[PDB]
């Protein structure tokens, strides 16, 4: 699986730019496709989504009506065009996959981004900033305005990790399960609108970002982020 | 619902919209069986046939139609077990040998099994007559006697076909139900059209019984 | 000279079920679900209107001779639903009639879906040529639909309608049904002891009634607008009451006689 | 010689016959003549599963009572979901004549096959988002009528051949043959300790072999034809059979013999499958005739009757939890009662 | 045939030394077992609607 994006660069205020990634190693006909962008000292933001088979699209308020985003099955690319763009819109730029049907992990995979310069909603909450720590148990909490927790019996909150170089990894889906290639020390549980994640064990390479994201309706939102260091 | 509940029922709508394209090209394709003893002309019963142990399928275009056929001989089994899933085939395609003296007595009592069963009250019989050019250069050393012991009248070649062919219409007992015969040797080049004129007629009989006037 | 009034009281009674029956039976039954059965719904539906929004409230202009004090707004309602409905029953024989001709001559085409197309199209005119004959005279004027002497209520008597009504309601329509089924009799018989019978009784028993039931109308009404001929009121109610009796035998012939419609019965 | 060893065959069977009589002395139905009976049962259509386009020939549940598979001539495989009428999967097969199917306990695979005489197993929790075909097993020479999942890496078929195997999924062998049947092999179950299983034939016999020796213990024969159906009692001691002279019997395998006898003098046609209920009170059966009976296990007496198909029901099925029942037909339709 | 017929012959003799039980010992451990697991089968007793996920 590989998913690779192109385009980038600096451009004046007020004009136009269109961005594309490529897909191979995986049917990418049946996977649906988001955007996420990064602000150089800041933390993640929803952008658009296109369904699979093209009949769903969604755009957050802050691009709507500039933004436009489409796919070409047969070449296996993704688009997006941006039109009018003002000096908010510098950040990093990533392509997600999602595939949704009963017991699926959407959200498992990530591309390495691109650059660009230009020069009613949940809110989710992560009181902690900074933890210092290896060996020994350290925990994660969140918080939400609304409750996330569904008449079906399904909570839906997201635990992702990012290392400093690297695109973010899926670690914990809906609310307890554990991610495929995830090593088994790693434990999540909470309740309506109070939320913890449990490392037991540290070792190295677990060190670095731990982001919220709350999946119960669009737009999609995130948490500010909490670093793990030494 | 929530957003991941309608983005599940989506999927589950392109899924029937392809189901329901496979559907109809598979309508618009006529499915024959073929049976008949060992080494009596079922593998080259057409030309043109190309292929596409357990079952044997073989698949050939003529005019403007798709005609796909059936070879099931590798079952050495009990037939009573799986001969319903050949149900709702158009028509049975029979080939006997004719200088086999003695697979007779064993394709006559096949032919009788099959005539004769629950599934197959109203389908219809192509028969092919094989090896017409050995049977006439056969029947002047062997005077017929030895297959049919019973058997009284002249030893030319066009009265021993008429007898044979009667034997096998004997045992049909049906109102609803017809044979097409055809001699054919090996050199012969004329059989997708056979074929082809014996559907046409089928139909035409079953569009009249749904009428009422057959 | 009253029990005669009473056995028509059967006949209106028993053909609103005979055909509410065969409705409730292609719902009901999954089988009768493939592309045949929708021209034989739509005879059914053109037959129930009939039943019980023409012969029972014509039932009343019978004992009152000609007069008609039930009021000018509803003969425009009658006569037009009279005419409509009449007309579709006509069609829908003829609809059956070319479907079955198309299956015998071309049975390599004719089926699966382009079967289906022609067959839905043919419902779709049958009640599109039949509403514009009957709402012609009420929406133009080509003659007197009502007046307030003597409580008349009857169609329009201009040469102009006579000739026209006619001719595309039972004159067209009669030639292309004697054409199919001439060509289906070569059919059976080129193709081809039961058999042979078979091919004449029925065909016989369909050309038959649909000829008696219909033709003594439709000559009358081609004559005494052309002609000064004046029939006795007698023989106007006689010929009448044949045409409406054809939706009783039409279940008679097309369903009836089926195998496959005889086992639904028997289960309800 | 052969004289001699014809006539000692005589002699031992003689023997099993006194035995058997030596430890019977009183049936079910007089030791259970002093129990309240169960009553009226009455069942709901509550699910109607559709999207098939020819007959239905086999089903199996999943382990967590929520997800389906089922097989149809149509040459199509199709994951169903019970509670929202869904579909996650349409599975293509390369033969379209596909007589049985099953579930692996782990919800990680599902196999099919039939008249190619071919067992192939299909991955369904993988990447690139697809189903893929993960091994062929050949072998048999006469078509498969059944196959259940032990684990992840092993299998049992029955077939045609008047044999049954025990396969390897990873090295695609053979590991055990059991032999013994004298016809074709219709039906299998197998056992909950997963340490013995069952068959039924065409020769009007059962029997129960060991997995870890490949060897026959005992012998059932009480039918007058072919057996189509066979299922374990829940407690793991007993088991019931379906055959095509119109009877379900029950047989134990501690006393080794024959227990009841289900029947009715208004029923002709034959039987396809059978299925027990969770405390093993109920007995479900299919018939030819169109209809689903429900059956009292120790009063041998008819309890309820399922009417809802058109054509022949070919398939049955009782969830873990006992919730529900999921009945396929002939008319393309699967049904789920409660 | 003879060893066809001696094949038989060994199998027959391991079927005929077992140990069998009574046949009323073993309708009785029958009736204990549907006797103790009655409360909990849907299909028996009917669940509430408020319980039934169908
Ligand atoms: N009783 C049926 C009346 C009717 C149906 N179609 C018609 C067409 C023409 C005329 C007419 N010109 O009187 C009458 C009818």
């Amino acid at each position: 699986v590989q998913l690779v994006e192109s385009g980038g660069g600096l451009v004046q205020p007020g004009g136009s730019r269109k961005l594309s990634c490529s897909a191979s190693g995986f049917a990418f006909s049946s996977f649906g496709m988001h955007w996420v962008r990064q602000a150089p000292e800041k933390g993640l933001e929803w952008v658009a989504y296109i369904s699979s088979g093209s009949g769903t699209i969604y755009y957050a308020d802050t691009v709507k009506g500039r933004f436009t985003i489409s796919r070409d099955d047969p070449k296996n690319t993704l688009f997006l065009q941006m039109t009018s763009l003002r000096s908010e819109d510098t950040a990093m730029y990533y392509c997600v996959r999602s595939i949704y049907y009963y017991g699926s992990s959407p959200f498992d995979f990530w591309g390495q981004g691109t650059t660009l310069t230009v020069s009613s909603d949940i809110v989710m909450t992560q009181a902690t900033s900074s933890v210092p720590v290896p060996g020994e148990s350290v925990s994660i909490s969140c918080r939400s305005s609304k409750s996330l927790l569904h008449s079906n019996g399904n909570t839906y909150l997201y635990w992702f990790l990012q290392r400093p170089g690297q695109s973010p990894q899926l670690l914990i889906y809906r609310m307890s399960n554990l991610a495929s290639g995830v090593p088994d020390r790693f434990s999540g549980s909470g309740s309506g609108t109070a939320f913890t994640l449990t490392i037991s064990r540290l070792e190295a390479e677990d060190v670095g970002v731990y982001y919220c994201m709350q999946h119960l309706e669009y737009p999609l939102t995130f948490g500010a982020g909490t670093k793990l260091e030494l | 619902l929530s957003a991941e509940d309608k983005a599940a029922v989506e999927r589950s709508k392109m899924i029937e919209k392809n189901l329901k394209e496979d559907g109809i090209s598979a309508a618009k394709d006529v499915k024959l069986l073929l049976l008949g003893a060992d080494n009596s002309g079922k593998s080259t019963i057409v030309k043109q046939m190309k292929i596409i142990t357990g079952i044997v399928e073989t698949h050939f275009t003529f005019k403007n139609l798709h005609f796909r056929l059936f070879d099931v001989g590798g079952q050495r089994s009990e037939r009573k077990k799986w001969i319903h899933c050949f149900e709702d085939v158009t028509a049975i395609i029979f080939c006997v040998d004719l200088s086999d003296y003695n697979r007779m007595h064993e394709s006559l009592m096949l032919f009788d099994s099959i005539c004769n069963n629950k599934f197959f009250i109203d389908t219809s019989i192509i028969l092919f007559l094989n090896k017409k050019d050995l049977f006439g250069e056969k029947i002047k050393k062997s005077p017929l006697t030895i297959c049919f012991p019973e058997y009284t009248g002249p030893n030319t070649y066009e009265d021993a076909a008429a007898y044979i062919q009667a034997q096998f219409e004997s045992k049909n007992r049906s109102p609803n139900k017809e044979i097409y015969c055809h001699m054919t040797c090996a050199t012969d080049t004329n059989n997708a059209q056979v074929i082809f004129d014996a559907v046409t007629d089928i139909i035409i009989a079953n569009n009249l019984r749904g009428c009422g006037l057959y | 000279g009253v029990l005669i009034l009473t056995l028509l009281g059967f006949l209106v009674a028993a053909t609103f079920a005979w055909n509410l029956l065969v409705l409730a039976t292609i719902l009901r039954v999954r089988t009768f679900h493939r592309v045949p059965h929708n021209l034989v719904a739509s005879m059914a539906v053109s037959d129930v209107l009939v039943a019980a929004l023409v012969m029972p409230l014509s039932l009343v202009h019978e004992l009152s001779g000609r007069r008609w004090q039930l009021g000018r707004r509803l003969c425009q309602l009658w006569i037009a639903c009279d005419v409509l409905c009449c007309t579709a029953s006509i069609w829908n024989v003829t609809a059956i009639a070319l479907d079955r001709y198309w299956s015998i001559t071309r049975p390599m085409e004719y089926t699966l879906r382009t079967r289906k197309c022609v067959s839905n199209v043919m419902i779709a005119l049958t009640w599109a040529l039949s509403a514009v004959i009957s709402l012609a005279p009420l929406l133009f004027g080509w003659g007197e639909t009502y007046s307030e002497g003597s409580e008349e209520c009857q169609v329009s008597r201009e040469p102009s309608y006579a000739v026209f009504s006619t001719v595309g309601a039972f004159y067209l329509p009669l030639c292309v049904v004697l054409f199919v089924y001439w060509k289906i009799y070569k059919a059976a018989k080129f193709r081809v002891e039961q058999k042979e019978q078979r091919a004449a009784l029925m065909v016989g028993i369909l050309i038959g009634v649909f000829v008696l039931c219909w033709i003594p109308f439709f000559l009358t009404e081609l004559i005494s607008p052309l002609c000064s001929c004046d029939i006795p009121a007698i023989w106007k109610s006689i010929f009448l009451w044949l045409g409406y009796s054809n939706s009783f035998f039409n279940p008679l012939i097309y369903t009836a006689f089926n195998k496959n419609y005889n086992s639904a019965f028997k289960n309800f | 010689e052969l004289d001699q060893l014809r006539q000692e065959a005589e002699q031992l069977k003689n023997q099993i016959r006194d035995a058997r009589k030596a430890c019977a002395d009183a049936t079910l139905s007089q030791i259970t003549n002093n129990i309240d009976p169960v009553g009226r049962i009455q069942m709901r259509t509550r699910r109607t599963l559709r999207g098939h386009l020819a007959k239905i020939y086999a089903m199996h549940w999943g382990t967590d009572s929520r997800l389906l598979v089922s097989a149809s001539q149509d040459g199509k495989l199709i994951i169903w979901d019970s509670y929202t009428t869904n579909k996650v999967h349409a599975i293509p097969l390369r033969s379209s004549w596909v007589m049985t199917c099953a579930y692996a306990p782990s919800g990680n695979y599902v196999a099919c096959g039939g008249l190619d005489n071919i067992c192939s197993i299909y991955n369904l929790k993988t990447r690139e988002g697809n189903v893929r075909v993960s091994r062929e097993l050949a072998g048999h020479t006469g078509y498969l009528s059944c196959c259940r999942f032990l684990d992840d890496n092993q299998i049992v078929t029955s077939s045609g051949d008047t044999t049954c195997a025990l396969w390897d999924i990873e090295t695609g062998q053979q590991t055990t043959t059991f032999t013994g049947h004298t016809g074709d092999v219709m039906s299998l179950s197998l056992a909950p300790d997963t340490r013995l299983f069952v068959s039924g034939a065409c020769d009007a016999s059962a029997k129960l072999w060991d997995v870890r020796e490949g060897m026959c213990r005992q012998t059932f024969t009480g039918h007058e034809s072919d057996i189509n159906a066979i299922c374990f009692f829940p407690n793991g001691n007993a088991f019931a059979t379906g055959s095509d002279d119109a009877t379900c019997r029950l047989f134990d395998l501690r006393a080794d013999q024959e227990l009841m006898t289900y029947s009715h003098d208004n029923i002709i046609c034959g039987i396809t499958s059978v299925s027990f209920s969770k405390s093993g009170r109920l007995l479900l059966a299919g018939y030819d005739d169109f209809n689903c009976n429900v059956w009292d296990a120790l009063k041998a007496d008819r309890a309820g009757v399922l009417a809802g198909h058109d054509n022949r029901v070919s398939c049955l099925g009782v969830t873990d939890d006992g919730m529900a029942v999921a009945t396929g037909s002939w008319d393309s339709f699967l049904k789920i009662w409660n | 045939s003879i060893a066809q017929a001696r094949k038989l012959v060994e199998q027959l003799k391991m079927e005929a030394n077992i140990d069998r039980i009574k046949v009323s010992k073993a309708a009785a451990d029958l009736m204990a077992y549907c006797e103790a697991h009655a409360k909990e089968d849907p299909l028996l007793t009917p669940v509430p609607a408020s319980e039934n996920p169908f």
